[PDB]
Parts: C-alpha cells; sequence; structure tokens
C-alpha cells in the first residue's frame, strides 16, 4: 500500500528519495543489492519514466548532479533536450505573426526537443557505474510489462490533461476505452515495455537509431515538427560544472546555463543577506522574500540563455557591487510597482549578443 | 518535472531534476513504442531577439536547479524541485528554512511557500497567515532531499507532501 510508505528515513548505508514509492523501493534496492548512487538514480529514471510518465523519462530531459565519492569532483550531466536543426526564431508565431497562445504551443510538433535523458544515463553508467543498464532497467520493463496500481497524483494528471491525451496514441495507454484510468487501477505500458527491452537488448541505438529513430521523427513531422533522424543521431548531452556560491559557512554547488536556475539561487540569497532574515511568519520575511523574487526574476527574463549561444552576464549578475545596488532597490515597507532588470554589464567585460524583447 | 537524489556508502551522491516540460509533454506518444514527447522547446521564448529565443541546435533555458550543499569540502545536503518558474523559490526557501531559521529538514521542506515572478504573478501555500496574492492557495514545488551527518555516518531522506513520494534508507543488517 502506498499509505505505508516514509517520507522521512533514516539509514546508516544509504539513503533514496523520490516521488513514487515504486521508483524508490527500486533505487534503495540496487543499493541493498551492493549498486553505487549512480547506478540506483539511473535505475529510479527508467522507474519513474514507467509509474511517473506525465513527469518526466526517456523522451525527455535533465540535469544529473554528481559528487563523486572517488574524485571529489562534483559534475553534472547535462541532458536537456535540443532544438532540432530544422527549428527557427519565429516557429512558435502565427502567420501575423504573434504568438501561438501557450496552452495550443504545448502540444505542436514544434514543441518537440531532441530527447536527452537515455544519452545522459549512459554518460553516467560510462562514467561511475557498477552494473549494467540491462540489469538496472530490467525491474522498470516488469513494471511496464506487468502493470502497476496508479497513486492519486498519476490519477488527477490523466483526468485533467485528458483533451490532450484524446489527440494522440497517448490515448491507448492512459485512457484506455475512452475513459481515463482511475487511482488504483492497473496501468499496463506494453509498448513501453518492449522499447525498453530494445534498449536492454542493443543499448541506446535502439533509440537514437533505426526503426525507433525512424518513426519518432515521422511522428514529430506528422506533428507539424522539423525532427530529422540525423538530428537524434547527432545528439550528445554535454558535461557541465556547477557555479559556487557561499552561503552561512557553506558552499552551495548548483547548476549553470542552460539552467537559469542556479545563478538565482545563488543571487537571491546574497540580496537577502543585508536584511538578515533569520519570526518565520512574519510579513517582513514574506515581504523581503517577495521584493528579491521579483528582482531576481526580472534579471532571469532579460539575461539568461544557453551559453553556447548567448553571453549570459554571470560575472556581472553576482558582482558585489551589483548585488549592493539590487539591495538598494528593496525597502521594508513599501513594494516597487515597476521591479526591473538591472545592469550587470557594467560589472563585467564583453557586451550582449541578444536584445531585451518582450513576451 | 520531477526532482530525486540519492546518496551512497562510499561517499557518492546525487542531486537530479528531470523532465518532459508539462504534465505529459506535448501529449505525443510514439505509437507502437509507448514513449511520451516532451514539450520542452516551449520553454524558448516565442519571440525572437532574446537571450533565450529559439534557434536550431540550442537548448532552451530551463528552470530546473538540481544543488548540493557542502560544509568543509564534504557534501552535506541535497536540494531540487518540479514547478516550472516556481523551482528557484521552493529550493531557496527549503534552505534558509533549513540553515538560517535551522528547522529540522521535513519542517524546513513542509513550511508554507511563496512565489512571485512579477506584479502580475503571485502564489502562496496554505497557511501563510492570512502585492497581488490571490484568494486560495496552491501547493508550490515538491522537494527531495538528502542530509547527511558525516560524524555519526547517517543519512536523513525527506519527500515532499505534496506529492506520493517516498525516502528509503538502507540499513545493513547482521542476522
Amino acid at each position: 500500500s502506498y499509505d505505508e510508505y516514509k517520507q522521512v528515513d533514516v539509514g546508516k548505508d544509504g539513503m533514496v528519495a523520490t516521488a513514487h514509492p515504486l521508483a524508490s523501493e527500486i533505487g534503495a534496492d540496487v543499493l541493498k543489492k551492493g549498486g553505487n548512487a549512480i547506478d540506483a538514480a539511473v535505475a529510479i529514471q527508467f522507474a519513474l519514466n514507467v509509474t511517473e510518465p506525465m513527469m518526466s523519462g526517456i523522451g525527455g530531459g535533465g540535469f544529473m548532479m554528481v559528487y563523486d565519492g572517488k574524485t571529489k569532483d562534483t559534475t553534472i550531466i547535462d541532458s536537456r533536450e535540443r532544438a532540432p536543426a530544422g527549428a527557427t526564431p519565429d516557429m512558435f508565431l502565427d502567420e501575423n505573426g504573434k504568438a501561438i497562445p501557450f496552452s495550443e504551443r504545448v502540444t505542436k510538433g514544434t514543441a518537440v526537443g531532441v530527447p536527452g535523458t537515455l544519452k545522459g544515463l549512459e554518460e553516467a553508467l560510462d562514467k561511475w557505474g557498477t552494473r549494467s543498464m540491462k540489469q538496472l532497467i530490467t525491474p522498470s520493463i516488469k513494471l511496464a510489462e506487468k502493470g502497476f496500481p496508479i497513486d492519486s497524483v498519476l490519477a488527477e494528471a490523466i483526468s485533467d490533461y485528458q483533451e490532450k491525451l484524446s489527440r494522440t496514441a497517448a490515448k491507448d495507454v492512459f485512457l484506455p476505452n475512452g475513459e481515463p484510468l482511475k487511482e488504483g487501477d492497473t496501468l499496463i505500458q506494453k509498448d513501453l515495455a518492449k522499447t525498453f527491452k530494445l534498449i536492454r537488448s542493443k543499448g541506446t541505438d535502439a533509440f537514437y537509431k533505426g526503426k525507433f529513430a525512424k518513426t519518432l521523427s515521422d511522428t514529430v513531422q506528422d506533428f507539424g515538427g522539423s525532427m530529422t533522424e540525423k538530428d537524434l543521431e547527432n545528439y550528445d548531452i554535454t558535461i557541465d560544472e556547477p557555479i559556487w556560491g557561499d552561503y552561512q559557512g557553506y558552499q552551495i554547488a548548483t547548476t549553470p546555463p542552460p539552467s537559469s536556475g542556479g545563478i538565482f539561487l545563488l543571487q537571491m540569497p546574497k540580496i537577502l543577506d543585508h536584511f538578515n532574515l533569520s519570526d518565520v511568519r512574519s510579513w517582513e520575511k514574506y515581504q523581503l522574500l517577495a521584493e528579491t523574487m521579483h528582482l531576481s526574476y526580472a534579471d532571469r527574463a532579460s539575461y539568461a540563455g544557453d551559453p553556447e549561444f548567448v553571453n549570459v552576464p554571470l560575472k556581472g549578475l553576482l558582482h558585489p557591487d551589483y548585488i549592493k545596488e539590487r539591495q538598494q532597490l528593496i525597502n521594508l515597507d513599501q513594494v516597487n510597482k515597476k521591479p526591473k532588470a538591472g545592469d550587470p554589464w557594467k560589472y563585467q567585460e564583453g557586451s550582449a549578443n541578444y536584445k531585451q524583447v518582450e513576451q | 518535472t520531477t526532482h530525486f537524489t540519492v546518496a551512497d556508502r562510499w561517499g557518492n551522491v546525487v542531486s537530479y531534476t528531470t523532465t518532459i516540460e508539462q504534465l505529459f509533454g506535448t501529449g505525443i506518444m510514439v505509437p507502437d513504442y509507448g514513449v511520451i514527447l516532451n514539450n520542452e522547446l516551449t520553454d524558448f521564448d516565442a519571440i525572437p531577439g532574446g537571450a533565450n529565443e529559439v534557434q536550431p541546435n540550442k537548448r532552451p533555458l530551463s528552470s530546473m536547479t538540481p544543488t548540493i550543499l557542502f560544509k568543509d569540502d564534504k557534501p552535506v545536503l541535497t536540494v531540487g524541485s518540479p514547478g516550472g518558474a516556481t523551482i528557484i523559490s521552493s529550493v531557496l526557501q527549503t534552505i534558509l528554512y533549513h540553515i538560517e531559521y535551522g528547522m529540522e529538514l521535513k519542517a524546513a521542506v513542509e513550511e508554507p511557500r511563496i512565489y512571485t515572478n512579477s506584479m502580475s504573478s503571485y502564489r502562496y501555500e496554505d497557511g501563510v497567515p492570512k502585492h497581488k496574492f490571490g484568494t486560495s492557495p496552491v501547493d508550490i514545488g515538491n522537494v527531495q532531499s538528502i542530509s547527511i551527518d558525516h560524524e555519526n555516518g547517517t543519512f536523513k531522506g525527506v519527500a515532499d507532501s505534496s506529492r506520493n513520494g517516498a525516502a528509503i534508507g538502507i540499513n545493513l543488517k547482521r542476522k
């Protein structure tokens, strides 16, 4: 029963924490049976792909931060999707051209990035693995082939996203006679189980090459996207270096661009430091949190993108004198009705290769 | 999006955020193969120009923020969360509550959160005590976190109550 699982646990040998009890059981088993943390993480991604299918897996991408017990280096396997070679800067504009409404946009072939998750898993095992992808994918093959009982969150997702599912082959799996599967119903994913078995036998070429690659491509085009078999062939991950900040005697290792998150995770506490946060439910605390967010999120919209393509002013965004400028904009009792991006370029060299454009 | 984390007996630590973008991505499934396709490219700016404009072979900007905190060169805490633009807010607040307010980890994770990315966009959790905050709360993020105690050689794992998530410690035992 899902009811019987912990949200706080302890161990002396090991710890797993994931958003699905069956993925947690699988990762913990790998640790039980003498796997490392990387082995267990790779097993977990495949399990989540089956048991929390609306949230991640081999159709997507991610950022896997790994501290290596051996080397003491922290690195990031960045499996973020790439736009196909056929993508264009105005692909989400209609004929006029203004923006195809979000909720339609989501839903189009042009939205599909070349998936990286599986390439990332292969990379992680190559670097740190002590168990084969064959061993690690097997528990998920069983969950896909044989079923498990859907939890409340997946149940609500199927219900909430019924229209979008309707629309596509996904309906055969999640809507299986025109009705949404309900909490506690068995979800069987025969085709996904077959895809995982192909990966088990042939390796990742089962996904990035031959007959699956052809069908993934054909499908995206049929929905209006440009993705090609060559796009899939071309895909590789990147190894990213964490960006670091000092915080209250700790060091924060976090993810650089193409994540926007790391820079502003570092920037916000630098801005907040001046104000000494520190009653937990006072209006003061929430006010300072909100004002700071307004500033950092404005900088995010102006200055962040893929660093292979654009000059992100990292140095300049987390320069002390820049932090001071931003801190000066924040007042305990009033609110800045007009929060805007600062000018981090004052504090570093070079210049932006991109314009400021309203969205 | 989903976030998970693992720590082992040899000192390896993983913090991993992963996604297909929207719930069910585009909703497109590769026929006969059961793979659901991401809509990740909508994380690009729709109107180009734009640090985060679309370009061929470019990666769209992500708000995923898997993080590890260190003390005296050793990892002591992993933090991450799903939740689109709200992610950094969830990760920041968890760290603030656990470190600055010195709350225990599960309490830090469960402390009601807020998010705002502009004057037109506000969210709060039940109960921040009764700006443009709305009339009803919503859950923000889903933090999975491991803390590591190097002195006792233990681990603590936490899953956020916003989903069904589970922490499972490893405690090897001699009969």
